């Protein structure tokens, strides 16, 4: 699993060694429970804050395979040129980054 | 902090004071109820073992950090590539035995994501209980100051740090001096606001003297360590 949250809007991305490129995750079939699994893979234990679809500011996407078994969430993604939902996953694992003036 | 101002309650709610033998030694930054980012230099032997360390959160004044009310540190993890000679890869994690209670005065800073697209001279803040003058004593009060990032090419120039600034380091402050981190602030945060979120850009690491001209602060480049942090947090208990 080579994964990242990208940018100030927390775009979830997966690396392709073949393409030497990072790809966002299509919001297709995604939900907060997948959000929680991704957060656990990033070491956040029982922290979770939000998972929502956003417009992507990349062509190629990672798409969730709903017909996969109980495997790790990143083994459930595959390469797709198309995202039917036209949105990508924005994932926040913890409420952070607020202070007196926020 | 040299040339800063007293912090307000809840301005820097991720800032902790890290004590050994009942006194402040280093700063750190809260990233989860149990995890703190600090500097590897702080935890060199003979202070590598967690038993030495307690963390104080949500408290501005050292005299209100009472013996026995700190959070005991359970685990210390120094970056595998830390080099004490050069201070390269100067980052460590501390895990608390008991999780902190977040409130208006205690809360986490966000780890920086790849692709932050910061400005070359992004406006940042540093905070801590360091000396307020070179060779000074620990500050009783938490201070903070605005600093700008200094482009690595400038910081590595012959008249500044002459090729000592690696990709795991970032410079911040002012080349005229006067506003800077100092002894006691190390391990603590360098933060910036972007998209209405405060991000941990750096951890206070080293510099020649404090607040001297052409001798700005050098910070661990937390962006480059985030994946290591994730992996340590994930490994813990597993
Ligand atoms: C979504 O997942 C389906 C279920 O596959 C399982 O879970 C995924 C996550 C992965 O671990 C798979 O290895 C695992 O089986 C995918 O359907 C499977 O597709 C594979 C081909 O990639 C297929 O493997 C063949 O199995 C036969 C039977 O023994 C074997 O003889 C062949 O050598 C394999 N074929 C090839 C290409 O050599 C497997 O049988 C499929 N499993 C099922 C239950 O049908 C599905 O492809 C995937 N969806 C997408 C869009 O990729
Ligand atoms: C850590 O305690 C520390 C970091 C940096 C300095 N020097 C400067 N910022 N110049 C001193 C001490
Ligand atoms: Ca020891």
């Amino acid at each position: 699993a080579c994964v990242r949250l990208y940018g100030p809007n927390f775009i979830l991305q997966v690396y392709s060694s073949q393409r030497k490129s990072w790809h966002p995750v299509c919001q297709d079939d995604w939900n907060e429970n997948y959000g929680r699994a991704a957060c656990r893979d990033m070491g956040y234990k029982n922290n979770f804050y939000s998972s929502q679809g956003i417009v992507d500011d990349s062509t190629s996407f990672m798409k969730l395979n709903t017909s996969a078994g109980n495997v790790d969430i990143y083994k459930k993604l595959y390469h797709s040129d198309a995202c039917s939902s036209k949105a990508v996953v924005s994932l926040r694992c913890i409420a952070c980054g607020v202070n007196l003036n926020s | 902090i040299v040339g800063g101002e007293s912090a307000l309650p809840g301005a820097w709610p991720w800032q902790v004071s890290l004590h050994v033998q009942n006194v402040h030694v280093c700063g750190g930054s809260i990233i989860t109820p149990e995890w703190i980012v600090t500097a590897a230099h702080c935890v060199e032997k003979p202070l590598n073992n967690p038993w030495h360390w307690t963390a104080f959160a949500g408290i501005l004044r050292q005299s209100f950090m009472f013996y026995g009310a700190g959070y005991q540190v359970e685990k210390v993890i120094s970056h595998p590539n830390y080099d004490s000679k050069t201070k390269n890869n100067d980052i460590a994690l501390m895990k608390l035995q008991k999780p902190l209670t977040f409130n208006d005065l205690v809360k986490p800073v966000c780890l920086p994501n790849p692709g932050m697209m910061l400005q070359p001279e992004q406006l940042c803040w540093i905070s801590g209980w360091g000396a307020t003058e070179e060779k000074g004593k620990t500050s009783e009060v938490l201070n903070a100051a605005k600093v700008l990032l200094i482009e690595t090419q400038r910081c590595n120039s012959r008249y500044v740090y002459d090729n000592l600034i690696t990709p795991a380091m970032i410079c911040a402050g002012f080349l005229q001096g006067n506003v800077d981190s100092c002894q006691g602030d190390s391990g603590g945060p360098l933060v910036t606001s972007k998209n209405n979120i405060w991000w941990l850009i750096g951890d206070t690491s080293w510099g020649s003297g404090c607040a001297k001209a052409y001798r700005p602060g050098v910070y661990g480049n937390v962006m480059v360590f985030t994946d290591w942090i994730y992996r340590q947090m994930r490994a813990d208990g597993e």
